[PDB]
């Protein structure tokens, strides 16, 4: 199999009668990462992502037979304080680059004047602190920084975005390379859109509306506004979460409250919605043990 | 297509 990571391709004998977990406690194992329950190994059918199962056979997936047979090793779930949950270097490392390259690629919205700052933390990142006799104009010329709608927003050349860029970049000098790339992860974790996995849905009505799921519960949004939530349910604010046919159903453990249902017809998410929901559950009652 | 419940929490 072809295992790849956000900065890295691995290439693996797999023997045939092996299992998810089997597989993926071999790339973590190879990565050295020991928080594993973020991860996940991703492959997507018909459009649609989808991600290995433990205790199923590998080959058993609807993943492409042929060879090389594909997978991309992946944050599944975010944590609600990445400073305070990410204790190995090499899982900050996985958050960071899958994060930076969610806010390049406008994944997660940023704005621009915090696109800048972010930049700025990637640049202290790679180059180490910034040495005017080493950088001088046009040295991050090569590099993609910033989101193409921040720099669109503008009528800025390259040179002039490099400039607000290294205005940051220099205030930043004392900070190590992971110190740079966790001070760029608290930022992204504020984002609004960070973390939170976006599934269109429709109401009762057949209003269109996009459920999101994330760390902290499950969020009824505008289509046109992915920022601000019409209704979110706190996890440990759920009784239950009911789904038969194309329908879910959303229980309020208070009572005076009503029970909110929304239709999504596609199966394959909908298994990914369950999956999400338990998975985030799961971590959000654990970190209040 | 199962039928799916999730039953969070205790109560």
């Amino acid at each position: 199999v072809r295992i790849v990571t956000m900065d890295a391709e691995m290439e693996f004998n797999c023997e045939m009668k092996w299992k998810g977990k089997d597989l993926f406690d071999l790339v973590c194992r190879t990565l050295g990462l020991r928080e594993t329950w973020f991860f996940g190994l991703q492959y997507t059918i018909k459009d649609t992502v989808a991600w290995l199962k433990m205790d199923k056979k590998v080959l058993d997936h609807d993943v492409s037979k042929e060879e090389p047979v594909t997978f991309h090793f992946l944050a599944k779930f975010y944590p609600e304080n990445a400073e305070e949950e990410l204790v190995q270097e090499i899982t900050q490392h996985l958050f960071f680059l899958q994060v930076k390259k969610q806010i390049l690629d406008e994944k997660v919205y940023c704005p621009p004047e915090a696109s800048v700052l972010l930049a700025s933390y990637a640049v202290q990142a790679k180059y180490g602190d910034y040495d005017p006799s080493v950088h001088k104009r046009g040295f991050l010329a090569q590099e993609e920084l910033l989101p193409k709608r921040v720099i669109n927003l503008y009528q800025m050349t390259p040179e002039m975005w490099e400039e607000r860029i290294t205005a940051w970049y220099a205030e930043h000098r004392g900070r190590a390379r992971d110190e740079a790339e966790m001070e760029y992860l608290k930022i992204a974790q504020d984002l609004e859109m960070y973390g939170v996995n976006y599934f269109t849905i429709r109401n009762k009505k057949g209003t269109e509306l996009l459920l999101g799921v994330d760390a902290l519960g499950l969020h009824i949004y505008d289509p046109e506004n992915r920022l601000t939530p019409k209704i979110s349910f706190p996890w440990n604010e759920i009784r239950n979460i009911s789904y038969s046919d194309k329908e879910f159903t959303i229980k309020p453990l208070d009572k005076k409250i009503d029970v909110f249902k929304f239709n999504s017809s596609k199966l394959r998410v909908n298994k990914l919605i369950l999956q999400l929901c338990i998975g985030n559950h799961d971590l959000f009652m654990r970190r209040r043990k | 297509d199962e039928e799916v419940e999730l039953i969070l929490g205790d109560t």
